[PDB]
C-alpha cells in the first residue's frame, strides 16, 4: 500500500510538469538542457538566499507567530525574481519560450529539492496522511505561480512596456512575491484547515494568473 | 617482476592481512 | 593466397617478437660493453638511430 | 679518489625487485585501466587497518602532514609516501650538490634509481621501527615483541607495494606518476569525505553529523530555528563548516585562475614554413615540487623532533628542535609543538592565533615563502629544466624561435625561466598561507597540490589523446 | 563588441574621433602581438578592428 | 648601509623582474578558464567519489574486523 | 622622415628621442633605429609595449 500511495503522489507531482513541457513545445526546441541550467540557477539563488538570511537576520525568540520573520522571508523571495530574470536574459528565444523555460526549470528544481525527499520518506511510511497529496497539488500550484512570476518579470523587463502598464506589472510582482507571506499570515489568523488553505492558495494563484495573462495579452496586442 | 605479479603480490598481501585479522579475532575469542 | 591471408596475423606477431629479441640482445650487448667510452658511443648511436626513426615516422605521418 | 657510491650499492641493487618495462607500447585505454587498478589497490591499502594495534586515543601530531603524505593513521598507509619522497629528495639533492657523481652510462643511471629505491626502503624500515618503538600504537612492552615485529613487517611490505605501484605507473604502464595520483586522490577523498560524511560524532550537546552538507540538511529539517541552525552550520567550532567549504571552493577557483597564467614564446619549425607553436612558460613553472620538497623536509623535521623529545627529555638541543604537548581542548587529541623551531614551522590554526602570536605567524610566512622560492630555484637546476636544457630539447625537436639562433633561445629562456620559477614559488607559498588562514577544508597545501596535479594529469591526458 | 554603423550616426565628431584614436591603438597593439607572437584569438581580431576603423571613417566621411 | 644595500638590491631586482613576468603573462581567457575549471572539477569529482565509496565500504568491514 | 618618426614615437610612446637612423631593407620596408635619450631606458620602454 505504501508504495502505491507514494507512486500516486509522485505521479501527481511529476506528470503535470511533463505535460506542460511537452504541450508548450519546449521539447521541440530541445530546451531540456536550458531547463537544467535554470534549475542550477535556482539552486545557486536558494543557497545565496539562505546565506543572506543567516548572515543578516537573527532568529526571534518570541513564541508568537513570527510576523517579522515571515515578512523578511518574503522580502528575500525577491532574489528568486532576480534569478528568473537572469535565466531569461541568459536564454535566447521568443518571450513565451523564455518564460516557459525559466518557469519550468525553476519549478522543477524547487520540486526536487523541497518535495521529493519528503514524498520519498514520508509517503512510504505506514501512516496515511493527506498532506503528501496536498503537497503534490501544491507543487502544481507552485508551477503555475512560477509561470506567472516569469511572465511578470519578462513584461517588466520589456523595453517597450508602456508606462501606464508598468505600475500594474510592479503591483502584480509585489503581490506575487508577498503571496506566500500573506497566505501564511491568513492561515494562521483564521486557523484554516489544510484543505481550505490549499484551496485558498489555488484561488489566489489562479487570480494572479488570470490578471497576468490579461495584462500580457494587452501588452502584446498594443504592439501588434 | 612483471606488472601482473606485482598486482598478485599486492592482492595476496591484502588477503594475508585480512586473514591475520580473522586469526587474531579467533585467538582472542 | 587465401591461406596466407588467414595466417597473416601470426606472421606479424612472429616478426614483432623477433625484433623484440634483437632489440633485447642489442641492449644486452651495450650493457655488457666494459669500456665506458665504447658504451657511450654505442648508446649515442642507438639513441640517434631511434631519433631518426621517430623523425621519419613523423614525416610519413605528416 | 672516491670509490663510487653506486658501485658500493650495486650488490644490494640485485636483491631489489624491479618492474620490467613494457616491450610494446601500451594502448591508451589499457594505460587508463592500469592506472585505475593501481589507484583502487592504493585506496584499499589506505583503508585497511594494521593488525594488532592497541586502541589508544593518543594525540595525532601529524594530522595536517598525513593529508599531504597520503597517509591514514592506523592503516597500511600510515607511512604513506613519506619514505619515497624523502629518498627522492635526498638522492636528487646529492646529485645536484655533486657529492655523488652519476655517470651518463645506463649502469650508473640504473644504479642511481636502485640506490634511490634502496634508500626509500631503508627509510621505510627505519620509520616503521621508529613508530613502533615510539609507542604510537601502544607501549611496546604491552604490545609484545611479536606484535611489534608483525606491524613493522606489515608497514615495510605496504611501503614496498606502494613503491612498486609508483614504479609501474612511471614506467609507462599507467598515466603520469603514481605518487602524484595518490596524493591527489587522498586530498580529493578527504575533502569529499568531510563534505558528505554520514558519520555521527557525539558532541556534548548532541549527536552531530560530521559531513557539513549532511549536518546542514539534518539541522535545517530538525530545528525550528532554521536561521539559527544554518548559522551554527556556517560557524561550527568543532566540525567542518559550510563557510570552510565555501572558502575551499573559492581557493580552488583562485588556484585554477593563477594556474592558467603563462608566457607564450613563439616557436617556428626551422625545417617547415608556416608552423606556429607557442612554448608556454607557466607561472608555476616548477609545479607542486617546491611544496612537496618543503613539506617533506618539514615532516622529517617534525618526526625527528618528536622522537628526540620522547627519548631525550630536557636536553637543550631537543627543546630547541621541538617540545610537544597534547592539547585535548574539547576535541580529538592533537599534539602541538609549544616550543622550538617546530612551533615556528607549524601553521597557526586561526586568525585569532595569528593575533595572539604575531611573531610566529610572520616567521611561518617568511619561512614558507623563502623555502618555496629556494626550492624552486634549486629544483630547476637539478631537474634539467633550466633554460639551457629546454633549448636543448627544442633543438632536438627541431623547433627554433623566429629570427633567433638556438644559442639565442637559451638567452631568451634564461630571462624568463628563473624569474618565473622564483615568482611562482613565492606566489604558491602566498596562496598556501592565504588558504590556511581561510581555513579551507583539506589544507591550503593540499588544495594547491590537488588542483595542480589534476591540471597536469588533464594536460597529459589531452596530449596523449 | 560588434561595432555596427547604425549606432555610430548619432554620435558627435569628437565622440567618433575618440573611438578612432582608440581603435588605432588597438591595432598598434595587435600588430605588436603579431610580431611578438600571440594567440590566434588576438591575431584574428586584426580583420575585425581594421574593419571597425573602416566603419568609423566611413560614417565620419 | 652597505650590507643593507647588498640585501636590498637583489630583492629590488627580483621585484622588477617579477613585475616584468606578470606584465608579459597572458591572463587566461574566460573560455580557457572555464574549460580548465570544468576539467579539474571532473577529475576532482571522480577521484573524490571513488575514495568516498571505498572508505564507506571499508568502514563496516573495519568495524567487524576491529570491532569485536 | 626621421623627423616624422621622432615626433611619432614622442606621441605614441611619450619618450624623448636621441637620434634616428633609417634604412630601406631589400624587402622594401624602412627599418628605423631610434636611440632614446640618456635617462630613458629602451629595455624598459620595450618591456612596456610588449617586445622583450
Amino acid at each position: 500500500m505504501t508504495l502505491f500511495h507514494f507512486g500516486n503522489c509522485f505521479a501527481l507531482a511529476y506528470f503535470p510538469y511533463f505535460i506542460t513541457y511537452k504541450c508548450s513545445g519546449l521539447s521541440e526546441y530541445n530546451a531540456f538542457w536550458k531547463c537544467v541550467q535554470a534549475g542550477v540557477t535556482y539552486l545557486f539563488v536558494q543557497l545565496c538566499k539562505m546565506l543572506f538570511l543567516a548572515t543578516f537576520f537573527p532568529t526571534w525568540e518570541g513564541g508568537i507567530y513570527d510576523f517579522i520573520g515571515e515578512f523578511m522571508k518574503a522580502s528575500v523571495d525577491v532574489a528568486d525574481l532576480i534569478g528568473l530574470n537572469l535565466v531569461m536574459s541568459r536564454n535566447a528565444g521568443k518571450g513565451e519560450y523564455k518564460i516557459m523555460v525559466a518557469a519550468l526549470g525553476w519549478a522543477t528544481a524547487e520540486l526536487i529539492m523541497s518535495r521529493c525527499i519528503p514524498l520519498w520518506v514520508g509517503a512510504r511510511g505506514i501512516e496515511f496522511d493527506w498532506k503528501y497529496i496536498q503537497m503534490s497539488i501544491d507543487s502544481n500550484i507552485s508551477l503555475v505561480h512560477y509561470i506567472v512570476a516569469s511572465a511578470q518579470v519578462w513584461m517588466i523587463t520589456r523595453y517597450d512596456l508602456y508606462h501606464t502598464f508598468r505600475p500594474a506589472v510592479l503591483l502584480l510582482m509585489f503581490l506575487s512575491v508577498y503571496k506566500a507571506f500573506v497566505m501564511e499570515t491568513f492561515v494562521h489568523l483564521c486557523s484554516l484547515g489544510s484543505w481550505t488553505a490549499l484551496l485558498a492558495r489555488a484561488v489566489v494563484t489562479g487570480l494572479l494568473a488570470l490578471s497576468t495573462l490579461a495584462l500580457y495579452v494587452a501588452v502584446v496586442n498594443v504592439h501588434s | 617482476v612483471g606488472p601482473v605479479p606485482v598486482l598478485v603480490m599486492s592482492l595476496l598481501f591484502i588477503a594475508s592481512v585480512f586473514m591475520l585479522h580473522i586469526w587474531g579475532k579467533y585467538t582472542r575469542s | 593466397e587465401n591461406f596466407l591471408k588467414l595466417t597473416h596475423v601470426q606472421r606479424q606477431e612472429a616478426a614483432q617478437s623477433r625484433r623484440e629479441e634483437k632489440k633485447r640482445a642489442e641492449k644486452e650487448r651495450i650493457m655488457n660493453e666494459e669500456d665506458p667510452e665504447k658504451q657511450r658511443r654505442l648508446e649515442e648511436a642507438a639513441l640517434r638511430r631511434e631519433q631518426k626513426k621517430l623523425e621519419k615516422k613523423q614525416m610519413k605521418m605528416k | 679518489m672516491a670509490i663510487k657510491f653506486l658501485e658500493v650499492i650495486k650488490p644490494f641493487c640485485v636483491i631489489l625487485p624491479e618492474i620490467q618495462k613494457p616491450e610494446r607500447k601500451i594502448q591508451f585505454k589499457e594505460k587508463v585501466l592500469w592506472t585505475a587498478i593501481t589507484l583502487f589497490i592504493f585506496l584499499v591499502c589506505c583503508q585497511i587497518p594494521l593488525f594488532g594495534i592497541m586502541s589508544s586515543d593518543s594525540a595525532d601530531p601529524f594530522y595536517w602532514m598525513r593529508v599531504i603524505l597520503a597517509s591514514n593513521r592506523g592503516t597500511l598507509m600510515e607511512l604513506g609516501i613519506s619514505p619515497i619522497v624523502t629518498s627522492g629528495l635526498i638522492m636528487q639533492l646529492l646529485a645536484g650538490a655533486k657529492i655523488i657523481e652519476v655517470g651518463d652510462t645506463p649502469k650508473d643511471r640504473a644504479l642511481f634509481n636502485g640506490a634511490q629505491k634502496l634508500f626509500g626502503m631503508i627509510i621505510t624500515i627505519g620509520q616503521s621501527i621508529v613508530y613502533v618503538m615510539t609507542g604510537m600504537y601502544g607501549d611496546p612492552s604491552e604490545m609484545g615483541a611479536g606484535i611489534c615485529l608483525l606491524i613493522t613487517i606489515q608497514l615495510f611490505v605496504a611501503g614496498l607495494i606502494v613503491l612498486l605501484l609508483d614504479e609501474l605507473l612511471q614506467k609507462g604502464y599507467g598515466l603520469g606518476s603514481g605518487i602524484s595520483l595518490f596524493i591527489a586522490t587522498n586530498i580529493c577523498e578527504t575533502i569529499v569525505w568531510k563534505a558528505f560524511s554520514p558519520t555521527t560524532v557525539n558532541t556534548g550537546r548532541g549527536m552531530e553529523f560530521e559531513g557539513a552538507i549532511i549536518a546542514l540538511f539534518h539541522l535545517l529539517a530538525t530545528r525550528t530555528d532554521k536561521v539559527r541552525a544554518l548559522r551554527e552550520a556556517f560557524y561550527r567550532q568543532n566540525l567542518p563548516n559550510l563557510m570552510n567549504l565555501i572558502a575551499t571552493i573559492f581557493v580552488f577557483a583562485v588556484v585554477i585562475y593563477f594556474q592558467g597564467f603563462r608566457v607564450d614564446l613563439p616557436i617556428k619549425s626551422a625545417r617547415y614554413r608556416g608552423q606556429y607553436n607557442t612554448y608556454p612558460i607557466k607561472l608555476f613553472y616548477t609545479s607542486n615540487i617546491p611544496i612537496i620538497l618543503q613539506s617533506a623536509l618539514v615532516s622529517n623535521l617534525y618526526v625527528i623532533s618528536q622522537m628526540l623529545s620522547a627519548r631525550f627529555s630536557g636536553n637543550l638541543l631537543v627543546s630547541l628542535l621541538g617540545t610537544w604537548s597534547d592539547t585535548s581542548s574539547g576535541g580529538p587529541a592533537r599534539a602541538y609543538p609549544v616550543g622550538g623551531l617546530c612551533h615556528y614551522l607549524s601553521p597557526p590554526e586561526s586568525f585569532g592565533s595569528v593575533l595572539e602570536d604575531p611573531v610566529h605567524a610572520v616567521v611561518y610566512i617568511v619561512f614558507m615563502l623563502g623555502s618555496c622560492a629556494f626550492f624552486s630555484k634549486t629544483w630547476i637546476e637539478v631537474s634539467g629544466s633550466s633554460a639551457k636544457d629546454v633549448a636543448k630539447q627544442l633543438k632536438e625537436q627541431q623547433m627554433v624561435m623566429r629570427g633567433h639562433r638556438e644559442t639565442s633561445m637559451v638567452h631568451e629562456l634564461n630571462r624568463y625561466i628563473p624569474t618565473a620559477a622564483a615568482f611562482g614559488g613565492l606566489c604558491i607559498g602566498a596562496l598556501s598561507v592565504l588558504a590556511d588562514f581561510l581555513g579551507a577544508i583539506g589544507s591550503g597545501t593540499g588544495i594547491l597540490l590537488a588542483v595542480t596535479i589534476i591540471y597536469q594529469y588533464f594536460e597529459i591526458f589531452v596530449k596523449e589523446q | 563588441a560588434k561595432i555596427k554603423a547604425r549606432d555610430l550616426r548619432g554620435k558627435k565628431k569628437e565622440e567618433l574621433l575618440k573611438q578612432l584614436d582608440d581603435l588605432k591603438v588597438e591595432l598598434s597593439q595587435l600588430r605588436v602581438a603579431k610580431v611578438t607572437g600571440g594567440a590566434a584569438s588576438k591575431l584574428s581580431k586584426i580583420r575585425v578592428v581594421r574593419k571597425s576603423i573602416a566603419r568609423v571613417l566611413t560614417v565620419i566621411n | 648601509m652597505d650590507q643593507v644595500m647588498q640585501f636590498v638590491e637583489p630583492s629590488r631586482q627580483f621585484v622588477k623582474d617579477s613585475i616584468r613576468l606578470v606584465k608579459r603573462c597572458t591572463k587566461p581567457d574566460r573560455k580557457e578558464f572555464q574549460k580548465i575549471a570544468m576539467a579539474t572539477a571532473i577529475g576532482f569529482a571522480i577521484m573524490g567519489f571513488i575514495g568516498f565509496f571505498v572508505k564507506l565500504i571499508h568502514i563496516p568491514i573495519n568495524n567487524i574486523i576491529v570491532g569485536g | 622622415n626621421k623627423h616624422q618618426i621622432k615626433q611619432a614615437v614622442k606621441k605614441l610612446y611619450d619618450i624623448d628621442v636621441a637620434k634616428v637612423n633609417t634604412l630601406i631593407r631589400p624587402d622594401g620596408e624602412k627599418k628605423a633605429y631610434v636611440r632614446l635619450a640618456p635617462d630613458y631606458d629602451a629595455l624598459d620602454v620595450a618591456n612596456k609595449i610588449g617586445i622583450i
